[PDB]
């Protein structure tokens, strides 16, 4: 399996600079007044016209030989002193490039988190491999936990392994170099994310989830989470319900043997776990547990999947939910949308999830204001139905 | 010529609409955690497709610089 | 209005037509538009030295030079 | 503080900085005042005064 | 900051060096900018246009 390492790296400290004072009123006066004597000079040259007049008024005010050099007293009298330039645009591109150093080491770091995620969450088309890498997550919670009651739900930005550590001794705002300044804060600002990683729901942590937008986008998803599921978590640790009013849509579903009732066979084989009424619950065996707590394992976890619009779920499920169940409302719904931390909402007509911001550790809700939070994975009735063909090759 | 030979990179810079940071110079703010959200390429086929995330509009950039090279 | 010059009138009426108009442009780009740190300061230096001929200027038409160099 | 009682040079310049701080309030809004272009303008009124005075005593030397 | 508001010298020589490093990374491909040529010639410019400007000022003082 892949590797990743946090990492903890200050930021450079920027440089700091002087505000200029501005000259005093006298010194324009003084600069006004030599310019007169040196017009003055010059025109009683050109008035007088002899050659030696001509030369005396050249020689004589020849200073700039030594003026040259005597700029330096400009820091002592307080005139303008622009000469320090150079060594100022040497001090803005070490700094640059210190700051290109680490950038290089968050681009290697994000590299390596990458890897590691989407080894463990392939995109949804990829999972058609059915083999080899298939059903190879763990109950048991050390390790593999980390990663067992996790789904890979969409693509979005998370915070990385590497950790800015504040740039100390910053400079007050007036002294606060403008580049060096601006520069940090777009590092800041940038490097606060690794853009298109796998954006994971934890279904460990929500007593359910409602999917709240249009009706092709919320099943897409659902299949998406499904096949995800299918090939993740093996049918023995992992076993699915859905419960529908159309199921001509979840027609494709009965290949998956994650839906074998292992209780009731008939000719097929094990009865499919998809019931067309939350009153055609035949089972009573998943509704026989206390309310859930979050963890922070049930021998299946049963993921129960409705979208028929019914009163009666509020019957068997209480404001927190199943112990070894967890939900997903599909056509979401007052009754299931009352704690937006469990509602996944269509936000844009590409599939764009906004929900709660959460840690990318605990699963736990980070801040109560929602926002972006991932675009869905959709995927084709076709493509599961495929994927399902090749999930039920196997029976191990 | 001989002086546009000297300009010729800043002006191909200017022309390919590049423009460098504004400065802050007197908003005394320089922490902003709004962490631009993604802009998204949907595929031209569109069914079946889920859509692609770039960084930001700084994905711009790369059309730019190209740009820039054809002017310069 | 002084002057029955065809040229004065042209170009009257070109300065009277574009110059505001020009104004006009200045006012739809200018405040959304980003500009140079250093073109900001030319647009700034723009101010003071066009202030600064105005004196002596003004000594010119009041012929102040020509008196003290008479008188 | 009434009167035509004597005051310090620092006094001087320190009322003459709160005139130019309360003039920047009343032009603009802001009153930060890290750079002020009163002064540097006023400072391109006296470079306008300085040089005619200049050229009218360069006049003078002519007979 | 849109618009024509004031800007400090100090923002007038960053976003100079930030124009200069860009030009580098255009025509080269590096960014290391310990030496930069391109201030160099251009001081050799500007050297070729004030020795012509004092030659065409010693060339005035013939009469």
């Amino acid at each position: 399996a892949p590797v990743v390492k946090p990492e903890n790296i200050v930021l450079p400290t920027p440089l700091s600079v002087p505000p200029p004072e501005g000259k005093p009123w006298w010194l324009v006066v003084v600069g006004v007044l030599v310019v007169g004597l040196l017009v003055g000079m010059v025109g009683m040259t050109v008035a007088s016209g002899s050659r030696l007049f001509l030369g005396a008024g050249a020689i004589f005010p020849i200073f700039m030989i030594g003026g040259v050099a005597m700029m330096m007293f400009g820091g002592r009298f307080g005139g303008q002193q622009q000469m320090s330039r150079p060594k100022l645009d040497a001090m803005r591109a070490q700094f640059m490039l210190m700051l290109d150093m680490l950038r290089e080491t968050a681009q290697e770091s994000a590299d390596s988190m990458d890897a590691n995620y989407r080894w463990f969450h392939p995109a949804p088309t990829t999972l058609a491999a059915a083999v080899g890498s298939s059903r190879m997550w763990e109950r048991q919670p050390d390790g593999k936990d980390l990663n067992f009651g996790v789904v890979r739900v969409g693509v979005g930005m998370t915070r990385p392994e590497v950790t800015w550590g504040e740039p100390q001794n910053m400079p007050t705002d007036i002294e606060l170099e403008p580049v060096t300044g601006k520069a940090l804060q777009e590092f800041g600002r940038y490097q606060s994310v690794v853009y298109n990683l796998p954006k994971m729901v934890s279904l460990l942590v929500e007593p359910w989830y409602s999917l709240v937008g249009e009706r092709e986008q919320v099943l897409g998803l659902t299949r998406a989470i499904i096949c995800q599921l299918a090939f993740s978590h093996g049918p023995d640790h992992v076993q699915m319900i859905v419960v529908t009013s159309d199921p001509d849509r979840w027609d494709w579903v009965k290949w998956i043997p994650h839906f074998g009732d292992p209780r009731r066979r008939d000719a097929a084989g094990n009865a499919r776990m998809v019931y067309t009424s939350v009153r055609e619950f035949a089972t009573e065996q998943a509704e026989l547990f206390a309310g859930r707590g979050s963890f922070t394992t049930p021998t299946p976890h049963h993921v129960i999947i409705s979208d028929i619009e019914d009163p009666q779920w509020e019957y068997v499920i209480s404001s927190e939910g199943v112990d070894g169940v967890t939900f997903f409302d599909l056509t979401g719904s007052p009754l299931w949308t009352g704690a937006p931390q469990r509602v996944l909402r269509f936000t844009d007509s590409a599939g764009v999830i906004e929900t709660l911001p959460r840690d990318r550790d605990t699963w736990m809700v980070i801040d109560d204001n929602a926002w972006f939070f991932a675009l869905a994975d959709q995927m084709s009735e076709a493509d599961a139905e495929q994927f399902a063909h090749q999930m039920a090759h196997w029976r191990l | 010529c001989v002086l546009m030979y000297h300009g010729a990179p800043a002006l191909s810079r200017w022309l390919s609409g590049i423009r460098l940071p504004v400065f802050p110079s007197a908003t005394s703010r320089w922490v902003f955690e709004a962490r631009p959200d993604l802009p998204t390429t949907v595929v031209v086929s569109g069914g079946g497709q889920p859509t692609l995330e770039g960084p930001a509009s700084v994905r711009d950039v790369l059309l730019r610089a190209e740009r820039a090279r054809s002017f310069l | 209005l002084v002057s029955g010059s065809p040229a004065v009138l042209s170009a009257g009426v070109a300065v009277l037509v574009l110059l505001p108009a020009a104004g006009l442009t200045a006012a739809a780009v200018v405040p959304n538009t980003i500009y140079s740190p250093l073109f900001r300061k030319i647009v700034e230096w723009i101010e003071y030295l066009c202030l600064m001929p105005i004196f002596p200027l003004a000594l010119w038409l009041m012929n102040v030079y020509e008196a003290i160099r008479y008188r | 503080g009434y009167g035509l009682g004597l005051s310090t040079r620092t006094q001087v310049t320190g009322y003459q900085f709160l005139a130019r701080r309360t003039a920047m309030a009343l032009t603009r809004w802001r009153v930060r005042m890290e750079v002020e272009p009163g002064r540097r303008q006023v400072l391109a009124v006296v470079a306008s005064v300085s040089a005619a005075g200049v050229i009218c005593l360069g006049a003078l030397l002519w007979s």
